[PDB]
């Protein structure tokens, strides 16, 4: 049959275009701006209480409450500037993947090896937190969760589907299905029309959260993308994978822009996040070390060491005041 | 004669900087740099002792240099003499709980899955503290300093001031030196002795006949331990209890030797408090990562 | 085959798609970046007084 | 939630009396718990505090000795042994529950009180005026006053604002000077600075009648300072 | 411990 | 200082007083990795247990001689293996089941699954426990069948001993790490008690290795 030289055909058609659309490189533009100062960040707070490997962090939106998930079964809200426990909320399975803290403020949810995304309130007049919704539609394990208006969530899982939920109801309102490979990770846009996801296949999807549509496909890393997160501006995203590379690519050239790696660093990155105005790059590392990037220009500017195990999570504050980095080793570090 | 002088001097002098700084680095290393165990917990505890005893060697090395004068008042005096005690007795006592512990986990491996905790490490390492303060209450309440005739002053035990003829002092300070005496050979010596033979005979009589894929280094470590302990303890505790069985024939001056054995021997007692930390806490791989990781 | 199909209408979707300059959009992203350079807490370290973090 | 008093009525002089608070529909053992009283026709006073865990109690001098607070957790029952008892301990005692973290909002819920009739404080809050005739969709603004300045070094302004209407307990309006409460119009609003501060209505409603208090939560005692009737 |  | 901060950090103190009862509560269990190559005698393993929300995960609790097990089983997650594997890098020990009765080269499947378990970088130091199943349909087969179909360098007589002390060897030599980790190898049986018993002393002894090895005497 055709239809596989139909395919071929169209991939040729599609890469020709792209390198019809490149000009230069980022680096041929960037060459004459100021290389950023040498970056020196010191560990402001250490938040301890976890008892096992940390696996994930969030920030909430007022930049000083934050919530960690770690697989000693334990969900805690920390209070950053005094480094006190507000809540702590056990959970049914403590192999937890994933969390997430809502925009508004009022609730947590969380996902693991159970299949199931739990969403618990956090304000209720009993005065204490109660698990108030339990979504299970997927076949796989969660890998990653975000609210989107406080009644619905986006999440990811294992078995190469993404799907998007309604949270009184219980119902998948919407199945993505693009993927050939476990999706590890997603982020959301900031005006939340958008989101990207990166899968175990290397490669990278655009959705449209209306109309459930695939819009592009973004390919060039070697082996499993880890970390996906997307620029301040919403027209470009980075991507790190297990080949011991960071990547950017654009969503309106269709193409990628960077590549940050270098020799002497040569083990996988677990996660990923951008600064308050995009010049920063951070990525996590299994060297038990996080990097600090220049975004422009691929000089590696600085880096965070003091974590004794692999850097599992990585967070920025929505004011760009602080970085919060949790590791393996049950310890949660803040840096200024 | 002079070469057990210089020889004890530079006894001294060794103990005291390789002391302090072994147990500072341990109690660096484990009270900050580590979560906290019940193995932790205890090594903690003994660098605690350890140092806090090896810290007051240049008042023992100025007082032996300046022949015998305490040029210090009454309260420091009484003071570091109250530290050295409570120090000594707590660091004999954790060692014999540190070989308990190690005993009733190889043998009992149930029960240390359902009961060993950091809780009730926490309330069980009350006992020895309180055992040596108990044991030293004598230190804080008699010692005092006197005046020796020649224009001296050295600080030592005062059993009865209220009575001026040395007819019944000598009898009240053989009394209660006797007593001392029996105390110190029986609690200081024999129990921990016991332990930590009985402790590692167990050990190694069961991880030699259930079998196991190796044995040398348990054994070797087992071996070095109780025999520097031995080495290091034995011969003071000895020649002591020889100097208080003719305690009374010694206040009058017909006995030197015995004296300058208890001297000679002090230094060797107080040197198992510099070798505790290599011998518990570097012959352990991740405690010398740790360390080599610090610079 | 139906996958098939999905396939080649998923990359036919793709594929008529506009794309920009790629210098373009590299400018527009220095652009931002340098618009924003001010309000950057890590990028430039502020005095004691603006810290939270002590 | 419900919370429940009971042990009032009337007692000789000199005697000894004990107060229960029985709780229901809540997590009482996160909660603080506060005992405060009302005097027949006089403002409200703050008696006693004991903390969540039993770790922390707080009296007033003029209760101190003679007064005594605990709770029982597995049967959700806070209660008061009172002995001695003087002619001005005559008053309506009131069960308040009050949790402390980033973001909470203390003081939210007061229990329904119980009557003991005998037979025969650094800080001055200080809420000038007693009555004020008042018409429906007008505009409203009561003042309170402190001696010292409520900001703390944090950031914080501990005043609340509660309302007592005819015949009931009073309720939490305004928390930490400018947080309304959960339950209530945005009607009520609330501002000031330092040592004075104003609580304002922009219409009012039948039911928006009653007696307006100012309390600071700054330091060791409560102090609350008489209300502000509000009549039409 | 200490023989004074 | 403080004004209402002191009732918050005493609220985080009694939070950090529960954590540390729960951490303590939750560090007495035992915890077991089941793993097979598609229904290899998990469920008859699972029957002699003595003593739905989820599809991920399924986890058996059970009690032997005042010592708790908690016993995890992920069959029925079917992702890459790769992705999770590592959530269980500090499990006591794996229990590893193998049918003797294989019929198309699916002993072959099993002796890949072993080796790729025992090699792998998050189980140094981690004990196995080696269970092999069915040994009537094993005796029946090999009365009635060579065993060259699945082994054609097979020498030994074609008896049932033989077969199965072969098989087992085979097993057992794929093992690199012969210095650092054991594997405890049994053949089921229909007695409730033995096999329970055959864990438990497996379970003893790598709890007096781990006690040894935080001591400081391994
Ligand atoms: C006789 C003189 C030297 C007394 C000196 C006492 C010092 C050296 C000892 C005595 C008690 C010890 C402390 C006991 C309590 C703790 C908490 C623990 O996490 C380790 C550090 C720390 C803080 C110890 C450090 C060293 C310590 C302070
Ligand atoms: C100074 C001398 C005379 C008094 C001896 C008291 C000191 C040395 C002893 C008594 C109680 C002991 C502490 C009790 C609590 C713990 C448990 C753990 O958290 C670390 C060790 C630590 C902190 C112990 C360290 C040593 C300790 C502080
Ligand atoms: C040579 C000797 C004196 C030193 C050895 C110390 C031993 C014998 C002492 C020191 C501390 C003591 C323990 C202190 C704490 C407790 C309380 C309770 O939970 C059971 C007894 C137990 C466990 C005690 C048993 C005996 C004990 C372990
Ligand atoms: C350093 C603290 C460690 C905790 C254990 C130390 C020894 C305390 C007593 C343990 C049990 C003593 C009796 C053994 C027999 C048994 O328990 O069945």
């Amino acid at each position: 049959d055709q239809l596989r030289q139909e395919a071929e055909q169209l991939k040729n058609q599609i890469r020709d275009a792209r390198k019809a659309c490149a000009d230069a490189t980022l680096s041929q533009i960037t060459n004459n701006i100021d290389p950023v100062g040498r970056i020196q960040m010191r560990t402001r707070r250490t938040l301890r209480g976890h008892l096992a490997k940390i696996y994930a962090m969030h920030w909430g939106t007022d930049s000083r409450l934050l919530v960690s998930a770690s697989q000693d079964g334990k969900l805690i809200i920390w209070d950053s500037y005094t480094t006190n426990k507000v809540h702590a909320i056990p959970l049914r399975s403590s192999w937890v993947m994933t969390c997430a803290y809502a925009p508004s403020g009022n609730y947590v949810a969380c996902g693991g090896l159970d299949n199931i995304c739990s969403i618990y309130n956090l304000k209720t007049r009993e005065g204490n937190v109660r698990v108030s919704r339990e979504l299970a539609g997927h076949t796989g394990y969660l890998s990653c969760c975000r609210f989107l208006d406080d009644n619905q969530i986006v999440t990811s899982s294992g078995d190469t589907t993404c799907a998007l939920w309604d949270i009184e109801t219980g119902q998948q309102t919407t199945t993505f299905t693009g993927h050939t490979g476990d999706v590890m990770s997603l982020s959301l846009a900031p005006d939340t029309r958008l989101f990207v996801s990166g899968a175990c296949d290397a490669s990278a999807k655009l959705w449209d959260v209306r109309e459930g549509m695939c819009r592009q496909t973004f390919t060039g890393h070697e082996s499993d993308i880890n970390a996906i997160c997307f620029f301040p501006n919403g027209n470009a995203f980075a991507t790190g994978s297990d080949d011991a590379t960071c990547r950017l690519f654009d969503l309106r050239a269709d193409q990628e822009l960077m590549t940050y790696s270098h020799d002497n660093i040569i083990c996988g990155i677990t996660s990923v996040s951008f600064s308050k105005s995009g010049r920063l790059l951070l990525a996590g590392y299994d060297d038990f070390n996080c990097n600090v990037w220049d975004a422009l220009k691929a000089d590696r500017a600085g880096v965070l060491a003091g974590h004794d195990n692999r850097v599992s999570c990585l967070g920025v504050t929505d004011d760009g005041m602080a970085v919060a980095t949790g590791s393996w080793d049950s310890f949660l570090k803040i840096w200024n | 004669y002079l070469f057990l002088d210089i020889i004890t001097y530079l006894v001294f002098a060794v103990t005291f900087v390789l002391g302090v700084l072994g147990n500072g680095l341990v109690i660096w290393v484990a009270g900050f740099r580590m979560t906290h165990t019940v193995t932790t917990i205890s090594y903690l505890n003994l660098a605690v002792a350890d140092f806090c005893f090896t810290s007051t060697l240049p008042f023992f090395m100025v007082r032996k240099a300046m022949g015998g004068h305490w040029p210090f008042g009454w309260f420091l005096c009484k003071f570091v003499f109250t530290i050295v005690d409570i120090n000594l007795f707590g660091s004999v006592f954790l060692i014999a709980l540190i070989a308990l512990d190690r005993c009733v986990c190889v043998l009992h491996p149930v029960w240390t899955q359902n009961h060993r905790t950091v809780s009730l490490a926490k309330k069980v390492i009350i006992g020895p503290w309180v055992m040596a303060l108990l044991l030293t209450l004598p230190v804080i309440i008699r010692v005092t300093t006197v005046p020796g005739k020649t224009g001296t002053v050295a600080c030592t035990f005062n059993f009865s001031p209220w009575t001026n003829d040395p007819k019944e002092r000598i009898n009240v300070a053989v009394a209660m030196l006797t007593v001392r005496g029996i105390i110190r050979f029986i609690i200081g010596f024999s129990a921990p002795m016991s332990i930590v033979a009985v402790s590692y005979g167990l050990i190694a009589t069961k991880i030699h006949k259930q079998g196991l894929i190796k044995s040398s280094r348990p054994l070797r470590v087992l071996s070095f331990v109780a025999a520097a302990f031995f080495l290091c303890w034995s011969p003071y505790q000895v020649v002591a209890l020889i100097a208080t069985v003719r305690i009374r024939e010694l206040l009058q001056g017909m006995y030197k030797e015995i004296g300058i054995a208890v001297d000679v021997t002090s230094a060797l007692a107080f040197f198992n408090s510099c070798l505790n930390p290599m011998l518990y806490v570097f012959m352990g791989q991740d405690f010398r990562e740790r360390l080599i990781h610090a610079l | 085959i139906a996958q098939a199909r999905k396939l080649v209408e998923q990359l036919k979707m793709e594929a008529n798609i506009d794309r920009i300059k790629v210098s373009k959009a590299a400018a527009d992203l220095m652009a931002y970046c340098e618009a924003h350079a001010k309000e950057d807490p890590l990028l430039t370290p502020v005095p004691a007084s603006e810290n939270p973090f002590r | 939630v419900q919370l429940v008093e009971s042990g009032g009525g009337l007692v000789q002089p000199g005697g000894s009396r004990k107060l229960s608070c029985s709780a229901s529909g809540f997590a009482f053992s996160s909660f603080g718990m506060h005992w405060v009283r009302q005097a027949p026709e006089k403002g409200l006073e703050w008696v006693a505090y004991i903390s969540s865990g039993s770790g922390t109690i707080y009296y007033a001098d003029t209760v101190k000795g003679r007064f005594t607070i605990s709770r029982d957790d597995p049967k959700n029952t806070l209660f008061l042994q009172m002995t001695s008892l003087r002619s001005e301990d005559t008053a309506m005692y009131y069960c308040v529950r009050s949790i402390y973290y980033y973001g909470s909002s203390p003081f939210d819920f007061w229990g329904q009180g119980t009557t003991l009739t005998v037979s025969s404080s650094d800080i001055v809050m200080t809420q000038a005026t007693s009555s004020v005739p008042v018409t429906p969709g007008e505009s409203v603004s009561i003042s309170c006053r402190s001696s010292k300045s409520l900001l703390h070094s944090n950031g914080n302004t501990y005043l609340y604002w509660f309302l007592q209407r005819p015949g009931q307990s009073p309720q939490l309006l305004i928390y930490r000077m400018s947080n309304l409460a959960s339950g209530v119009p945005d009607r009520f609003s609330g501002s000031g600075s330092g040592t004075a501060f104003t609580l304002t209505i922009s219409r009012l409603e039948a039911e928006d009648v009653g007696v307006y208090y100012c309390m600071q939560h700054l330091e060791y005692p409560l102090t609350f300072g008489a209300g502000t009737k509000l009549e039409l | 411990m200490i023989f004074l | 200082l403080s004004a209402e901060d002191k009732a918050a950090v005493e609220r985080s103190k009694m939070i950090d007083r529960n954590l540390r009862e729960d951490g303590e509560k939750a560090a007495r269990e035992v915890k077991l990795l089941l793993l097979g190559a598609g229904e290899s005698g998990k469920s008859t393993i699972v029957k002699q247990m003595k003593i739905v929300k989820t599809t991920g995960i399924v986890e058996t609790h059970f009690t032997f001689k005042d010592l708790h097990f908690k016993m995890f089983d992920v069959g029925g997650q079917r992702s890459e293996r790769k992705k999770w594997i590592h959530c269980f890098e500090g499990v006591t020990a794996i229990i590893f089941c193998v049918a003797l009765s294989d019929e198309m080269n699916r002993m072959h499947e099993s002796m890949k699954l072993f080796d790729s378990i025992c090699n792998n970088k998050w189980f140094t130091d981690t004990s196995i426990i080696l269970f092999l199943n069915k040994k009537d349909l094993f005796e029946e087969k090999i009365k009635k069948s060579p065993l060259t179909i699945c082994y054609p360098e097979y020498a030994g007589s074609n008896t049932y001993e033989e077969a199965a002390a072969y098989i087992q060897c085979q097993f057992e030599d794929l093992n690199k790490r012969k210095d650092t980790k054991e594997i405890y190898t049994h053949f089921t049986c229909a007695t409730d008690t033995k096999n329970v018993q055959f864990v438990f002393d497996a379970v003893t002894d790598v709890i007096i290795k781990n006690n040894l090895k935080d001591c400081g005497l391994f």
